[PDB]
């Protein structure tokens, strides 16, 4: 499937 | 030699189209597709798709990864890109900039292994 991106923190 | 199960499961024409639409909608971030090295003795990761601000270092991102495989301090961790292992000082965009593919992905192997792939 087609999963979100994992939005890394600075 | 690097090998990725995501573009076996994802076909580039679409892969490019996220690379271009994510690249475009966050300009300060670069995508980045992690997995495993091939017979690595690691664990998988349930994420691969990562958005990372460029100007996060390859050693936080190292930090980020060791913590999601909860490896130990003493444990070894190498981050492979085009077969080669990236410095720590590096931003991730720079790292970006120079090996990203033509999706616009840039692809990290994570292995305990200091060689990839075996
Ligand atoms: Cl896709
Ligand atoms: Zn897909
Ligand atoms: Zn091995």
């Amino acid at each position: 499937e087609e999963a979100e991106f994992v939005e890394v923190e600075p | 030699s690097m090998k990725f199960q995501y573009k076996e499961d994802h076909p580039f024409e679409y892969r490019k189209k996220e690379g271009e639409k994510i690249r475009k909608k966050y300009p300060d971030r670069v995508p980045v597709i992690v997995e495993k090295a091939p017979k690595a003795r690691v664990p998988d990761l349930d994420k691969r798709k990562y958005l990372v601000p460029s100007d996060l270092t390859v050693g936080q991102f190292y930090f980020l990864i060791r913590k999601r495989i909860h490896l130990r301090p003493e444990d070894a961790l190498f981050f492979f890109v085009n077969n080669t292992i990236p410095p720590t000082s590096a931003t991730m965009g720079q790292l970006y900039e120079d090996n990203h593919e033509e999706d616009y992905f840039l692809y990290v192997a994570y292995s305990d292994e200091s060689v990839y792939g075996k």
